[PDB]
């Protein structure tokens, strides 16, 4: 029951690593430093009457 | 009886791992988790909010919120001036503590642009022209309005629209720089300048003030953690 | 993988569309990609957002504390130690855990162990190994009162054996709150009637540690300090938080000396070096 | 016959009739820089055919007891038309080049030359612990000189012919782009450097980017009534230069 | 009393000529110089001199 | 596996075809085959160019120094050691990395930890095994001052601990660098104005190490030497390089005693030898 | 609990090793690999390049440009000479600081044939022939030129093209030969000799010079990785 | 997630290992000693027009 | 971190044993391997020859 | 990359064993203690005009 992933690696020059787990709880298992995800869109832009930045945004 | 070779760095306690642990209290009944509105997924997503630069940090202003009122009024000389600094976030005095400084000094390493959004917080029958300007490394910094007018600038007209953008694009050689200060990574300077006036009717306040802000951009990226300089501690907090 | 945007090429422009003039009034943070206001090229950009996640901020084998403790004392209080355990009384993580409103998150914990022989006149010795033995307790359970107690016989508290020479111990925790999220600032009180403890000393309520040699008493004295290394994983973060100015006080509360905004400056603009000469 | 080549670059135009064969390069050819491999944000300046031309460097005089000459030709190139001058307002440049180095004496003449482009030659001090000043690695467009002895001129380099002022054997220099100019059948030195350093852009001044070094390991030897002045002329051509990041005017 | 370094390392195939074989008392800067031993003869790519440097220790000598 | 070439059988030859008349003035070098000017046989050759190759060239534990310090000093400041991080101190491994001009590698980095008991009246002791740390600041951190500094505390600096008798510390090291390779050798200068530091010095910038012992003020003194193995691996070089002739002097540059280029003779022929008789 | 026994071998260091380790600083953003000219691969695509070969190192002329320059001049007698050393690249002083033998001195086995170019520095209207030739081992060094007509050899005559190759083949009855001095491995000698002499008419300087230099073909091959023998160190560089 | 490659061995008279990857990134792996590629044309032959060896390469 | 017990005979050195171990000269180019005539692969090979045998041994 | 051999064993009253093979030289391998094949032709009967051993093989 193991499962294959890829390595952090360099840009511009998808080698694989594996993983099984061993215990029986998930707070054991090692940690996920691999989600690049984001979503600033909450914080900046938190409006309503989403604007265009093109147009004035006023009057 | 299975044969097992110990390789070097065996038994150590390394910080930055990545293993696996048992757990003490076995087979734990965790809490259902909640959305709870407004999460950080990534420190970034934090320095892209913009926050306001104490510019005026003149030696006393400091302990007071004249650190952010930035001195506008009427000259009886064009040609001039308003403010600058060096562009360095978290190097130089004037943006070290703010929001991106402080998320920027847990690092060692920045790249990607840099904006400037400028409020003119004065009269609405006031008006007048800056000269917001940035000029890359290797020359000095510029001592006139026609020096600093060869860099990348922009004239802003004070109107109904009361704030603009400088935006400060990424002009080097590598791909990153120290956000400490290195001689190898200069990044270049900040000036602001009268260009005309401000101009005033009757009966109005001439003396205004500008507010500072800065954030980063959409391709803004920090590399290695390293601690704050800013933190201290002599003894346990009791 | 995730990479940053990147950079079009643009050209020159005199239309009606103007995106540096803004309105910063709105709370709204403008959007200004470098390609609108200055001429750029194409840059195709291979940065990776990585090691600013709030994972690859927060795992990092941070801290807690330093505890000391002797195996020959004649007082039977020093014979051992104990710790309320909370996670406010070193800046570093304070400041770090800080930066967000709430949090949760499993721990890896690690103790590193070191004894020192004490001074006495009798001090050559044939010791053999020293063991010890961190015993967890609950909130709300019954406490030790001597290292010969018989409330160490962990038989549902968790407790961890050590001897020393071996890799230091290391076990995991899972998210131990009542809530659904731990909490760095609580802006209330204990009592309904607005009285009481003000702060986050309600919600902390995690038990305590303690410590002793598992060994009988010695002919000479050793101390021993053990320093507890906590470590966040599987982390979860909300409502951020600008980070913190002034320096910490105390571990209960959030008093402070004012201090001002930053470091100051001699005047508003900038020049040219004056010093020595050419 | 391939004795004969014509080199045409701006508005100048070099022919020799007794080349023997262009030298060119570590294989690659001179090419601005791609938009995958860029650092920079802003639009480069390609500026034109204004840059991208040759330019004459001063004229050493080869005697039978000289030893050597060395330029910096980032650094050489500083008052060299518009091409200096946009060395003087941007902070990035990049550029290959075409070096051509003419020389030549009559059939009853004899004496060979060595012609190498050496990248990052870091050269080192006479007096052992102490600062080289600057004049003394590159003097623009006038050559500094080797010796036959060690030297001991204080903030200077050491210059000895047999250490080549680097510290190793002057006759493994035959591993850079090279040519010899034997005067029985030669003036083709051409080294068409691409550009060569760690990063995508440099700076002009900050930065040498290599060393041209002409040492005669056969010494110039004539019989009495030929003549005896015999110089050696140095041409140089940027290729595919492009600029970036320009502010004020720089440091002269 | 000035630092001083050690006693000049011993060669296998030289040994030190006689102003330097007999005192002590080396400061920084010394030069000292060797002569090649009975039956030995000089190699001329190599100079037989070792100066002591600011940590009190000598340069390197191999095999003049 | 690619084989070195082998060797044709040829014949005699009268024609205009001329490979041994070259020019060496060309910056060219000859490609004669064997089979080309004597008359050779049918050689199948079997050879591999395989360690010859850059990878296992420089893929050997090599060093960089060795690093003292004592468990009891009246003076502070010899408690603990530091190390500014640079490849340019040994000979051996700064030739064999100077061999090439740029070079791109990953780090393999092994510590030997060796131990000796100083002198004193009272030497005879009882001493538990000793426990070292090894931490390591990135450039611009900040620095320990004594061996009880709590900068010691590694929250965010990554560190090693080791006890005394296990296998050797290792640990690997990616390719930590600002520009797209290393640099073996820089021609220029600090400051933009062509002053300041000349050489390589401007680009090193690795930050540095620190090594103390965990353990507290001992009651003899004993002194520690932790010898710091470099290995470099994953490994690319660019623009090749003579090897260097003089002797180093400084680890800052490239300053040289002007040397001769080889070993002398005594004539400029051969013959047989002159020695004693038949 | 997994049965498992150590083997001798555990928890030692052994420089040559090939195993895995943990990072320091883990998942950690390396910069992109850019193209930069002129790679190497392999150590032998250098030694294969021709490098000048310091042959008149008699006894002063290595302190100067004169080890290089071997000298030729009209002979009032030929069945001469010219010089002559022994084929060891890397044991003999002639060709031991070379590029071939600084590579060849960090190994201890070698195989495969070497080049020899001879580029003739004189003028254009002087003349000659030369007779290069190798000696295999087994009896002396030739003492005649018509005992070394009776190895390798090649007559060079001077013209239009300047230089010419002689081409030392791979003569041994062991695939490899070390490249320190045993007498198990012996291989050769290579001497030159005015076979005419030098012709050239009136105001004409007589006496020219002889570059040599040598590489390697392509079926050279090296094994034995020891540290070289040149490198030596006292203390350390500060 | 193993690979299984080819021992280094003698000629004249194809032994296979396997390998696995544990950690996460890249730098971890054991180093590649079994890559005897080369290309020694740009620096013997670094010339323009290119020659013939058999032709006199001149006039 | 995988649960291991050691075993009885561990880190013990036996003369006959039939482990691995590694190379101290990793990647080494071996020579090859040539046709010798007379290829002993037994030793009972060897005892199938005749050899003469001393039978008169008596005492001088 | 496993091999699966037979064990060593007694006759007249088949068993498997297992092999992974760890390093990338082939010198690093267990010794080959399993081939039993032999050729006593070139020792004895080391003639020309191969005998018959029922003819007298002389005259
Ligand atoms: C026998 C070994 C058991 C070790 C027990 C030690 C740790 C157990 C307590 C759980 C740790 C909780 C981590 C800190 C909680 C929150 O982050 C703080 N309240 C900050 O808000
Ligand atoms: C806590 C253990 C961490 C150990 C840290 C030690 C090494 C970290 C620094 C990186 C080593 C870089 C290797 C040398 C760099 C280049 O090759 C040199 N500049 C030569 O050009």
């Amino acid at each position: 029951g193991a499962q294959v992933s890829t390595q952090k690696t360099g840009a511009h020059e998808i080698i694989h690593y594996t993983n099984i787990n061993y215990y029986k709880d998930a707070a054991s298992n090692s940690a996920n430093r691999q989600d690049f995800t984001q979503d600033p869109g909450k914080f900046t832009e938190p409006v309503k009457d989403i604007m265009v930045k093109s147009l004035p945004a006023l009057n | 009886g299975l044969p097992v070779m110990n390789t070097p760095g065996s038994n150590q306690f390394l910080t930055s791992d990545d293993y696996q642990s048992p757990t003490a209290m076995p087979q734990f009944d965790v809490t259902p988790e909640m959305n709870i509105p407004g999460e950080v997924k990534n420190l970034m997503e934090i320095a892209e909010v913009d926050s306001v630069v104490p510019v005026n940090n003149v030696n006393e202003n400091v302990n007071s919120l004249e650190a952010y009122r930035i001195p506008v009024h009427s000259v009886t000389e064009t040609g001039a001036q308003v403010f600058g600094f060096t562009l360095q976030p978290g190097a130089d005095t004037v943006m070290e503590r703010t929001l991106l400084g402080e998320i920027l000094n847990y690092y060692a390493n920045w790249s990607g642009s840099i904006k400037l959004t400028f409020m003119y917080c004065g009269s609405a029958m006031a008006t007048g022209k800056f000269l917001l300007a940035y000029s890359p490394p290797g020359a000095g910094v510029p001592k006139n309005r026609r020096e600093a007018m060869l860099g990348t600038h922009i004239i802003w007209d004070i109107g109904l629209q009361s704030s603009c953008v400088l935006c400060v694009p990424w002009i080097s050689q590598t791909h990153y720089r120290f956000v400490s200060k290195d001689i190898y990574t200069d990044a270049g300077f900040i000036t602001c300048w009268y260009q005309t006036s401000i101009v005033v009717p009757a009966e109005v306040q001439n003396q205004s003030v500008i507010l500072c802000f800065v954030s980063a951009c959409n391709d803004f990226s920090v590399r290695l953690l390293r601690d704050s300089p800013f933190v201290r501690q002599t003894a346990f907090y009791q | 993988v995730v990479r940053v945007a990147d950079t079009m090429p643009s050209g020159p422009s005199n239309s009606e569309s103007i995106p540096a003039l803004t309105a910063a009034e709105t709370g709204h943070t403008s959007q200004v990609v470098p390609s609108d206001t200055i001429q750029t090229r194409h840059v195709r950009n291979f940065h990776v957002r990585s090691e600013s996640s709030v994972e690859n901020f927060l795992s990092r084998s941070a801290c807690v504390y330093i505890v000391e403790y002797k195996t020959r004392d004649d007082t039977p209080d020093k014979m051992y130690d104990s710790w309320v355990i909370n996670t406010r009384q070193v800046a570093q993580l304070r400041r770090k855990l800080e930066f967000f409103t709430y949090v949760r998150f499993d721990v890896e914990v690690t103790f590193v162990i070191t004894s020192v022989q004490d001074d006495s006149t009798r001090q050559n010795t044939d010791t053999p190994a020293l063991t010890h033995q961190i015993m967890y307790v609950p909130p709300g359970g019954p406490i030790p009162q001597a290292v010969d107690d018989y409330n160490w016989q962990t038989s549902t508290n968790p407790s961890v054996f050590w001897t020393e020479g071996n890799a230091p111990p290391r076990m995991s925790i899972p998210f131990m709150s009542v809530g659904n999220a731990y909490s760095n600032f609580y802006d209330g009180w204990s009592h309904f009637s607005q009285t009481g403890v003000y702060g986050f000393n309600t919600l902390n309520n995690m038990g305590k540690l303690y410590f002793r040699h598992v060994n009988d008493k010695t002919i000479s004295p050793i101390t021993s300090k053990v320093r507890i290394y906590f470590k966040p994983k599987h982390v979860k973060a909300w409502v951020p938080r600008p980070p913190r100015l002034c320096e910490y006080t105390h571990k209960d509360n959030v008093d402070f000396e004012p201090k001002g905004v930053t470091t100051s400056r001699t005047q508003l603009t900038i020049s040219n070096s004056t010093h020595v000469e050419n | 016959s391939d004795r004969v080549r014509s080199i045409t670059l701006g508005n100048s135009t070099i022919t020799t009739q007794e080349s023997a064969n262009v030298v060119v390069g570590y294989g690659v050819w001179p090419d601005y820089l791609s938009d995958e491999e860029a650092t920079a944000e802003d639009q480069p300046t390609q500026p034109d055919v204004a840059t991208c031309r040759f330019y004459t460097l001063d004229s050493v005089s080869w005697m039978k007891e000289s030893q050597g000459w060395w330029w910096k030709f980032p650094d050489a190139l500083r008052d060299m038309g518009l091409f200096g001058q946009n060395m003087q307002y941007h902070y990035l440049g990049r550029s290959g080049y075409t070096i051509h180095v003419q020389c030549n004496a009559s059939k009853f003449h004899q004496g060979c030359l060595l012609v190498v482009c050496v990248p990052e030659a870091e050269m080192g001090a006479a007096n052992i612990n102490e600062k080289i000043n600057r004049e003394h690695l590159s003097n623009g467009e006038v050559a500094n000189t080797f010796s036959g002895t060690k030297s001991s001129n204080t903030n200077d380099v050491q210059q000895a012919v047999f250490n080549a002022g680097m510290g190793v054997a002057v006759g493994n220099l035959t591993i850079f782009p090279h040519q010899w100019i034997n005067l029985r059948t030669n003036n083709c030195a051409t080294i068409v450097m691409p550009y060569i350093n760690s990063v995508p852009m440099d700076n002009m001044f900050r930065h040498y980017n290599f060393t041209l070094m002409i040492i005669p390991f056969a010494k110039l030897d004539y019989a009495a009534g030929s003549s005896t002045y015999i110089p050696i002329t140095v041409t140089v051509a940027p290729m595919c230069a492009e600029y970036n990041g320009l502010r004020l005017a720089g440091h002269q | 009393c000035n630092r001083s370094c050690e006693v000049p390392t011993r060669l296998n195939s030289a040994s030190l000529k006689q102003p330097y074989i007999t005192q002590n008392y080396f400061p920084v800067g010394t030069v000292v110089e060797y002569e090649c031993r009975p039956g030995y003869r000089r190699e001329p790519s190599l100079s037989p001199k070792l100066t002591c440097l600011q940590n009190l220790k000598w340069s390197t000598a191999v095999e003049f």
